[PDB]
Order: C-alpha cells, then sequence, then structure tokens
RNA sequence: AACAACGGAUCUUGGUUCU
RNA sequence: GCGUUGGAUUGUUCACCCACUAAUAGGGAGUCUGGGUUUAGACCGUCGUGAGACAGGUUAGUUCCUACUGAU
RNA sequence: GCCCUGAAAAGGAUGGCGCUCAAGCGUGUUACCUAUACUCUACCGUCAGGGUUAUGCCCUGACGAGUAGGCAGGCGUGGAGGUCAGUGAGAAGCCUGACAAGGUCGGGUCGAACGGCCUCUAGUGAAUCAGCGGGGGAAGACCCUGUUGAGCUUGACUCUAGGUGGGGAGUUUGGGGGCGGCACAUCUGUUAAACGAUAAGCAGAUGUCCUAAGGGGGGCUCAUGGAGAACAGAAAUCUCCAGUAGAACAAAAGGAAAAGCCCCCUUGAUUUUGAUUUUCAGUGUGAAUACAAACCAUGAAAGUGUGGCCUAUCGAUCCUUUAUAGAGGUGCCAGAAAAGUUACCACAGGGAUAACUGGCUUGUG
RNA sequence: UUCCUGCCGAAGUUUCCCUCAGGAUAGCAGAAGCUCGUAUCAGUUUUAUGAGGUAAAGCGAACUUUAAAUAUGUAAGAAGUCCUUGUUUGAACGUGGACAUUUGAAUGAAGAGCUUUUAGUGGGCCAUUUUUGGUAAGC
C-alpha cells in the first residue's frame, strides 16, 4: 500500500496512479510535470532537505543539507525515486564540521546511513559513516 | 493490403530477422516507444526484499 | 372425532401405431 | 441534578468570526433537508491515426408483519 | 502467596440466584452422580472355525460410527406368460382401530370386475378497535470474472498481365531483462607434425594463494659442456667459467642489477562530471562508455599502475555431405498469437460491511 | 430432477506449468487377478556403528579420548553358508549335493509383494513438537 492508489476521473474506473506515502528528497531538480504525466506522486508535505546528523563523538547534532542518495537497498529503484526509506546511504554537507583529510584538503561531505525511521516520525536522523 | 499490410511493412524494413522483439501493437502510428507509454495509464507485489 | 355446501383423484364408445 | 443560545460564508462551510449569558463542555445510538454518491443529454480543453476516457470542470437528476401512544 | 492503583463509555459475561472460619484460593484423605466408555446377560445383521444324505440347518468367537463413492440383497409400481380348475351382486376405491421399502383384517360410503405366487419387461420410486413510525416494498447497486454476443477505428491476420484494393466481410486482442566468468607444479585417451623430443587444447581425483593482475619494493641468474660430488649410475646432490643472453622477455618482429625466479603488501566493479543515449512525474544525472583531478599500493625517494572484459532468448535434425547418423553454424530464414475499444453494452455470480485478533485506543519523540 | 436393508469406505498431498486460467498425473480404499501361506511382514523395542559430542566423569590445570539418550539407515540367514572347482602356490561366474528348518536376538500372527485397473478426491481449517528470518506487537 506504501505505493497508495488514488483514483482518478469522475468515474473511479482507471486509476492507474501510485503515490508515494515515504520521506523523498529530490531538491532543486523537481520542476513537476504536467498532471497527466503524475505516474508516481510523491507529496510535498512529506518532503524533507535537512536531516539530523550526528557521530560518537562530542555528541553534536547540526542539521545539514542532503546532498544526494546513493545506494538504498532492497529494490534501489527507491534510489533512483530519492525515498529516504531507513537503512539508505546518504551525502550530507557535512561543510559545518569543518573536518580534514590528510594532504590539507578539508572535507565538506560525506555519506551518512538513516537509523531512525522518518515514516514514523517527524525528523530524520543519520549517523556519519566515519 | 497489398502496402496496407503490417506483414509487407515488416517484410521491407527488415524487422522480421528480429521479430523476436514484435511488440504488442507494432504499427507506423504509435511504435513501441509509444504503445509502452500509453500502456502505463491502464506496484503492490508485496515481495520482501533483504535489504542488506 | 362424526354430520353438511365445496371441490375432482383412483376405479370411461377415446388416441397412437401397425397391414 | 439542571442548562450548553443567535447571526455569518459557496469564488466546498475536512472551518473561522461575536451579539448576550454564569457557561454558551466532548462524544455514540443513528435517525426531515441540502451537496452528492451512478447509467439520462450536451459542452470547453486534455490524450490518440480513431473509436474511446479523462489532470480539471460546467449543465440535467427519481427514488396493516413487529414495537410504542389511547380505548373496549 | 494474596487484596488494592496498575484505564474504561456511549443487557454484559462467575451462566442466573447468590457467597465471606466461602459456596473465594493452594494442598492431603474420605462417600457418590453420571458417556452410546468399561465388565456381564438376552435380541437383530456380517465374517471365520467345524458338523450335518448342503444356495438349507446347527455349535462356537469377534464385530455394528460416518459424507462422496462402490459392493451384496429386498418392497412397491405400467404391461405380459404360467400357476392357485383364485376372488365377487358383493369386487376396485376413500378415512379410520388392530397384527425396513411395505402387507393383512373389522368398521361409516359405495357399485363392476379384481387378487396370491414363479418369471419376463420398461415412459416404473382471554381477545379486539383508533393513531406516530425505530425494524424487514426500487433489488438492483457493484470490485471483477465469462472469451457468451456485438458497438466501432485502423499500415492488426485472412481475401476482395501489374496496381489501389476494412470501401466490404470472418477473427482475435496470450497466461516474461538482464548474464559469462580463475592461473599456475602435475599425470592420463586424442591431438602426435609419425627415426623423435614432445609442443600449440579438449575433461579429469590434484591446490592455493596470484585478493581471478602480479603492480610495486629488495635481491638471484639462466638450457647445456668439462672437473667432478656415499649409495647416486646417462637423468636425485654440489662448486668454478659461459650461453648476447633456445629461459621467458605471453608472442608474431629489424630485437636486464630484468620484462624470467625468489621474500613483504595489496584493492580497484571508489568518488564529482566537463563530449555521446534514454525515460516515464526529462528526474542537475539514475548509468557504462570518453576523459578530467583526487584516493590507494609501494619505496628511504625518484617513480609505475589500480580501478574492468564482453554479450539478445531457442534452434544445433528449421543446413548440410545421409538413406540408415558425427557434427563443424543464426554474420543463413522466422516468429512464440492477428492492435484497442463497450456506464449504448445484456445476462449469472468469487464479493470488502456500518465499526472487535490474542480487549484490540488514551500525557509525555 | 425420484423406494428400502446390510457391508466396505476415502480425499484434500505429489509431476509436468514461460501461466490466475485449463489438463491428466503419483497417493488415499473396496475389487477379476492365485504365483508364496510364507520362515514371511512391522509408523516398534534391542543388540554394532556416524551424529544432537548438549560437559557434569578426563586420568592426555594442555586437551581427546569418550560417558548419558537426542532419533537415524543399514546385516539380524533357508539354497544364507559350505563339500566339490565345471574354466582361465594366489583370484574369480562355481554344475552336482550337504547343514532342512532353536534355521541364527526377543515382541505382535497369517490379509504380506502383485506385472495389471476401478469412481470420487486437487495443492483445507486449526493446535502442538524443532528452529530459521523477525520488530513495538502480529508474523
Amino acid at each position: 500500500e506504501m505505493f497508495k492508489v488514488i483514483k482518478t476521473g469522475k468515474s473511479r474506473s482507471k486509476s492507474w496512479k501510485r503515490m508515494i506515502t515515504k520521506h523523498t528528497f529530490v531538491g532543486e531538480g523537481f520542476t513537476r510535470r504536467p498532471v497527466k504525466m503524475e505516474r508516481i506522486i510523491r507529496p510535498s508535505a512529506l518532503r524533507q532537505k535537512k536531516a539530523n546528523v550526528t557521530h560518537p563523538e562530542l555528541g553534536v547534532t547540526v542539521f545539514l543539507p542532503i546532498l544526494a542518495v546513493k545506494k538504498n537497498p532492497q529494490s534501489p529503484m527507491y534510489t533512483q525515486l530519492g525515498v529516504l526509506t531507513k537503512g539508505t546511504i546518504i551525502e550530507v554537507n557535512v561543510s559545518e564540521l569543518g573536518m580534514v583529510t590528510a594532504g590539507g584538503k578539508v572535507v565538506w561531505g560525506k555519506y551518512a546511513q538513516v537509523t531512525n525511521e522518518p515514516d514514523r516520525d517527524g525528523c530524520v536522523n543519520a549517523v556519519l559513516l566515519v | 493490403g497489398t502496402g496496407k499490410k503490417e506483414k509487407s511493412r515488416r517484410i521491407r524494413e527488415g524487422d522480421t530477422k528480429d521479430g523476436n522483439l514484435r511488440v504488442k501493437g507494432e504499427n507506423f502510428y504509435r511504435d513501441s516507444k509509444r504503445v509502452k507509454f500509453l500502456n502505463m495509464y491502464t506496484f503492490q507485489d508485496s515481495t520482501i526484499p533483504d535489504a542488506r
């Protein structure tokens, strides 16, 4: 049912519409297509751009923009859809912490795994993979 | 026919050599790239994937 | 339970087939 | 235990405003009226080579058996 | 070990009455109820073991539930052959007191033919009257299945000297995307090129880390001749010279303090995106290819690479030399079935329910 | 959409499936069937072994011998074995015959194996005995 079906037309017999009931991040390049093409619908209310990030070091959580999603297991078609689907690995702008790798090349982005379930909570939590 | 028949068009175009990919509705109007698009207007398998 | 209007089933020169 | 009133939208009333009072409490058990839930007939645009149906939408609409109150 | 707080609301659950040294609870012992259970006795049917000058009878023991289904036998009923030298001026029929399909007799009616048995056959089995209207007359709604029938458009299949040739007709319109992966020390059948050495593959007990590449780093030089070296000799071992390097430099070619051997490490199918494509919410790439600049190994350092190769099912006898067999190859064919539509559609049902898993909800991530 | 008595007596599992659909198919039980009434069958116990080696004997606080039941298949004889070699000091297919039924542990006592085929039943409802993957809890 997570691919919730929405009935279309005055006579509800040709819905053909699927709605994703899971948190999804898209960014600037969303650009909703004409309504006729909305095979999959990700509601705006269920879209989050900043996810909580933490590491077992100083216990400091800072909200950071979500950069992208690289690998979602369990049919990574969800990865292509950009859904959160707790257990995914996503990139986060870690510029705030300012950690610098060897060689003086300051790092500002690392991949983090979502720890909490955004479907059952209004906040997104992740742990830096450091 | 004769030209109206799709068999003649397929023979002329040579697609008969690779007719295994014959898509349901292969015609001059709305070829496979369009038939498949329109078919989407006609997700619940409930599969249990291993999210490892 | 028995008596009385009612009713029409079982026990009727009819049909079928055959030369 | 006894009370919980009255106006208002519709360019949807999945709700907000303020007259007066001491307050104008929250629900279920559905049960006359209006949107609408359905085939009426049509239109604008979407989509298609076309029948055809919609991402919208407008118009038309029709749906004594038992129990209680009085009496012989 | 108990009781109390430990959450429940829009005639229920110890069954109801009720109960408090309980008639509440844990535990030890006495008397009794009872099921179609258990033991015995008799009755109805089956089997088996035996007797009986017999498909009949007798003696003994166990069995008997039950849907679909099968098996072995009886009653009634339409008609007929035979038989009772049958029944009746009071026969057939109806209803009713008596002695498992069913049969018989007395009694209230009756007026014209009707039975018993062995067989054949088949159209045979208190109580009412006057009023509002909570519940149960439109019965079909309707998710979908029939391929039952058509309503239709077309470069859908089939037809209508060469050509247009649904303008016309018959028909359907089934029940599916990634995958292949190993290299050396070995011996065996083919290969074997036939004085041979024995190579350039097929499949095999065989492993092994070379992480399916050996990349780097540090060292060694080698087939074969002589002197030789207990067994050991012409091939086992141990030292001096050289193959211009018949080692492997995969190799084909005018040709190294290594590119051959030995000791350590070891990912690589890593990340963004500057040329090419392709969707299905055209998705700042979601991605391999092209390349960019980091990352890594390694070393003391200069340094070098490490980051992929490649490919549509299936035919193999739908190809052949074959008229009783062995296969060399889709770059040689042709497709699995010939497209949709119908709230103009008509009919019959698999069919969610008002809102109850295992009490299913409550104020604090 | 049809009278009666008695007996037997089930199925919901299994293979082909490009597949809901559709097909039989092995199995469940009564039968013509005669070959053995067997020293023949068993949802079973036991004797010897591989494993649950669950740790409590350890004699090796080093380590692997190895102690309980935790339920498994196999041999548990009737021509099986043997005297004898018919045939190419050592190998095997061994005619002929013998031990003939305490004949090879105990327990249940004759319905066991048919080459073959008959109508129905097609992947049913629940709980427990194992552990696998759970995550609020169901499962």
